[PDB]
């Protein structure tokens, strides 16, 4: 793997010699709970959520207040 | 915007970081040169209140100063015509905790400013607005959330009405992502993703059009398994570039997570990538992958440094930048042309070289890392051969003046589930100084290089590694803190010391200058942490502690203790 | 012992806190003065890595440095040939909870040395010597116990072959007592009880055969009703003084407990005493009670300096201090007898005057205080017209330079009981600045004074307490730093301000002097904290908080934040 | 109480109008509980003594250790 076997235009990955080509099902599958991976978009989802609200309040009352749901 | 503009105008004014919108950090101010610099001292001082490492430095806004401290991040504003008076200030109420989940010292790289405001981060994940003359907060929003292990350390960067900010993270698995806000009201108008889909992280139509081989569709999820891109880092928490012509900003993407290659097999696109991205829309017109598939955390945030220099004859729009794999890239930043690749060192051993026709770096396999194997002897170590210091540049003589570490280092990866907020290394490292040093024990180098050619001009050793960066004035000075606390200046000619004091601790920022009532000043911050000053800061002894840092840095302790605040000087 | 004579002896050596053994605190030093103070700059500065108030000032012997912080009483010795290399370090492991039973700030006023030895103490209550070359610890002791309230916070005095060090802890009920220990080997040798029997107490036979109506035998327990002696108060947390020739050292017994002065009847002896003991033996030649019957916390620790002077034309051996309660004393050293007793400021209103005859102030029953009862506009307040500052004197106008404190207050008490390892003070203050200030604001004087005489010279406001104290050096220069961030320079003459420099925060601490290489250097610790820091220091917002000190240091925030190191200064 | 009637050398304290000249059994009875009150008495002892085992120790061993019992 010295980087310079490319299957397709930026993408030149190549395993190792002697480790898997994919690491499902191997000695290697870190095996990622579905849940525990999809935690940041959830987070972020609340956040644009909070700001939005804050946005609009100070819009309309034209005083910002961050507190407030 | 427009006021941004005004204040970059006006000699003397410092609004903006990294001194420009280029990113220079330089000045034109020459009351301090090589023949009087001997001459200089100390003006006056000014303590934080707080410990820690203190990076970043102040803005000068016409006759005021801001400065700000590391956690819990307080902003303290001085009129210049007495320093004795704090104007307004600003002490945010966070919560302890948020500590826990910050990789590299509780630190924050700096201010920004824009339409009348001080913009200003937390690290617990908020970004305010306040009033430059008064300290009233306009607005307050949030960016990272802690809980998940995300937070804010990089300076804010402000363009038209625009603001930048990049969440902090991929030690945690946090997915990076540069976040626009509009400078008057704090509204989010986009985020561009460093991994996932195409309209994730936001690829203009002719994105890499000049460069095909860059790559360019599907990659931000095919250069993985499955939905390992979801928690694979990519965290921006260094330095922005800004091009007003092309309207174009420019950075770099972070590391991907975790350390430990094995788990993610892939290149691990779009992380380790240079981005010039439309202001207005966030669209990337292209990008460039340093590192494929990172095996070393060679997070790929660096300085990027816009210039215009004749390339083998013609005047060409150029953008460098010093990785932390050991690379100094130049590059066009109209549309991404790769023009100089070379090594900062010959110490480098993780690539034979890099190759720019292919785009990509010739790995060697001895240097490389992987599960149930000990990597020995590599080269850039993972704090790099440059990390978050600011360098300068001198369009006098076309030299970049760059403060370079040289540390190489042991590297074995090992399993490890991930959980939302809890750390996502898997790795154990031992660091130690590289094999060039005149006694082999020199961790750090001041180098001028010829950014068209990427030749040294010469080079100035420093026992431990120049963190902070440089600082380039129009006097032929080369100013720099070192982490043992000496604020020093150097003949930009051959990189010799002409002036030197000692500050009460280490400095980890760049210095900066302004003038005042037709004076020139020079300012710096003290307070050694950051990622070299871990084991100090946090009193740790165990030599594989602090992701390997500890055992190199054990003998900081016998020249600097911790500290915070700000040292000016001038005639 | 020889060795610290040898070092009292070297010419531009500090060896000792105050000074010398008589802590005039000044010096013989030259080379900076009055035409050229002006030129003088920062020559180098040291963190110590530590927040708090940073009190006293460091040590020179030969061409090492010894520098302190606040808790948890960290040391570090340091070659003058290279400030930025730390030679050894001593960092004590104490409880946190020790903090929990501190009055007034976590400070520590120094260390001491003898017999090449660094003497030095931490705040929970053990004492070491130290080797002076290497740190070695050649021995360590118990001298106090934090679990019933008792601290130390004192610099260590060294005489002959004894170290005395005595407790701090009266706001929680501790009885005081000066200890004496063996310079070499720590070994207890006597202790000297401020209240109880004669026998604790150690009075000689001869004990104010001068001045019997000062009181003689018995009062140590007559004085009190019932056993309340036992939890009296009386420590000693102050300054000494020595004079070699009559082998005696002097010093001040603090205020009795609680505040609340209706809880214990009584003169309280031998509580607020002005002392004259053998160091020797321990027994007391001779003692004043200065304030019978506390009723302000006018705790009676303040400096002792030593001179020779002719009263009326006739020389004699003197002793001055200038107690919390704004009076200035001035007595014969030999035998106690009283000469000066006069009001440092006019605004004094507890007493009437000091009756040079019955040798005891005239009460003024207005400004008593007592259950039941809010007493108003009470001069001075408890922070007294004076506190730790060690002032300094010049022999040849034969002048002390004395930094007071200008604030006055309310006082209401309050009943309570007293549990050991608790706070045992009982009444609610409300403090303000004096009534003389130009604007009734300010709160800090440095006025100079004849010690014959008790008259003021001249006078210089100061916006805040001068805290610290003063140092005089030869070259006509009376030196201070300020609560709000200055060191500054006056001609001693009138007290014009010649010079001065905005160090990192507030110094609550007097400037020492030394010599290296044949430069006068300046040396000055910076960090704001002790009493009047108390509110900025821990974030306390009610005016009534910090036993009354939040409300009228409230603007200092405004003016300096938290630090803690040494900054030095030459031409 | 002006501080200047003295009823003995030194002894000068007067009650206040209206205040007792002894508190014991008054409203302003301290009450102090004879144990807290000998804590201190007791700290020192004990004190002492362990320091003089160290004192000793190191007078017959050359070598000076503070956690010795
Ligand atoms: O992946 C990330 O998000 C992240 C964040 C930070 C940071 O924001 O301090 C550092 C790093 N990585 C890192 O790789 C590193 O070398 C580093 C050094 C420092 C410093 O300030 O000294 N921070 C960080
Ligand atoms: O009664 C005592 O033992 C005691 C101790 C201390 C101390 O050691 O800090 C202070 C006081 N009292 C006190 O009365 C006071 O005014 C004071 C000021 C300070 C200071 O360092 O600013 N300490 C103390
Ligand atoms: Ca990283
Ligand atoms: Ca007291």
């Amino acid at each position: 793997y010295d980087g310079q076997n490319c299957k397709e235009p930026g993408n030149c990955w190549e395993n190792k010699p002697g480790y898997p080509e994919k690491i499902a099902g191997s000695k290697y599958d870190p095996k990622h709970d579905p849940v525990e991976l999809n935690k940041q978009e959830e987070s972020i989802k609340a956040m644009d959520a909070r700001n939005a609200k804050r946005i609009a309040n100070a819009k309309s009352s034209g005083n910002f207040v961050f507190d407030v749901k | 915007d427009a006021d941004l503009d005004k204040q970059v105008n006006t000699a003397g004014a410092w609004p903006i970081a990294t001194g420009g919108y280029y990113s220079q950090h330089n000045s034109p101010l020459a009351q301090i040169n090589k023949s009087n610099v001997k001459n200089v001292k100390a003006a006056w001082s000014f303590s934080t209140g707080v410990l820690n490492g203190h990076e970043g430095a102040p803005l000068v806004i016409g006759d005021m100063m801001y400065v700000h401290s590391a956690f819990p991040n307080n902003t303290y504003a001085l009129n210049l015509n007495d320093p004795g008076k704090i104007v307004w200030q600003h002490k945010p109420k966070q919560d302890a905790s948020t500590k826990a989940v910050m990789c590299c010292d509780v630190v924050d790289r700096g201010l920004a400013y824009g339409a009348g405001q001080i913009v200003k981060k937390q690290a617990n994940g908020h970004l305010l607005a306040l009033d430059a003359k008064t300290g009233k907060i306009n607005w307050e929003v949030e960016v990272c959330d802690p809980k998940v292990g995300s937070t804010l350390t990089q300076a804010p960067f402000v363009a038209k009405d625009t603001v930048l900010m990049g969440c902090s993270g991929a030690e945690l698995g946090v997915r990076g992502a540069v976040n626009a806000f509009d400078l008057k009201t704090g509204e989010l108008k986009w985020r561009a993703f460093a991994t996932g889909s195409d309209d994730s992280v936001r690829l203009a139509k002719d994105f890499n059009s000049a460069n095909p081989h860059y790559g360019q569709f599907g990659l931000g999820t095919k250069t993985w398994e499955g939905d390992a891109w979801k928690i694979g880092g990519g965290t921006n928490w260094g330095w922005y570039a800004y091009d007003p012509k092309l309207n174009l900003f420019y950075y770099g993407s972070g590391n991907p997570a975790p350390w430990n290659e094995t788990m993610r097999p892939g290149d691990n696109k779009w992380t380790m990538t240079i981005w010039g991205r439309d202001l207005d829309t966030g669209m990337a017109k292209w990008g460039y992958q340093k590192t494929p598939h990172d095996e070393w955390d060679f997070a790929g945030v660096n300085q990027m440094v816009l210039t215009d220099q004749p390339v083998n004859g013609k005047m060409t729009p150029l953008l460098s930048h010093i990785d932390r794999n050991g690379i100094l890239y130049t590059l066009n930043r109209e549309n991404g042309n790769l023009i100089v690749a070379e090594k900062v060192d010959p110490a480098v051993n993780v690539f034979k070289k890099v190759d720019l026709k292919t785009g990509t770096p010739v790995r060697d396999p001895e240097f490389a890392t992987r599960m149930d194997h000990k990597g020995t002897n590599i080269c850039p170590s993972a704090m790099g051969f440059h990390n978050q210091g600011v360098d300068s540049y001198d369009p006098e003589s076309r030299t970049l003046y760059a403060g370079l570490n040289h540390i190489c280092m042991d590297w074995e990866p090992f399993m490890l589930p991930y959980r939302a907020g809890q750390f996502f290394v898997g790795a154990t490292l031992a660091m130690y100084p590289g094999p060039n040093g005149p006694t082999k024990k020199e961790m750090g180098q001041i180098r001028a290089f010829d950014l068209t050619t990427g030749k040294a001009k010469w080079t100035k050793w420093e026992k431990f590694a120049a963190w902070g960066g440089t600082l380039y004035t129009k006097g032929g000075l080369v100013w720099y803190a070192t982490l043992d606390g000496y604020l020093k200046a150097l003949d930009n000619k051959d990189g010799k010391e002409l002036w030197n004091f000692k500050m009460p601790s280490g400095g980890i920022g760049s210095p900066m200058t302004y003038s005042f009532k037709g004076k020139q000043y020079i300012g710096s911050m003290y307070g050694v942490g950051g990622w070299p000053g871990v084991g100090l800061v946090f009193d740790l002894t165990d030599p594989s502690a602090g992701l390997g840092a500890v055992g190199a840095f054990r003998e900081l302790q016998n020249h600097t203790q911790m500290g915070g605040g700000l040292m000016v000087f001038s005639l």
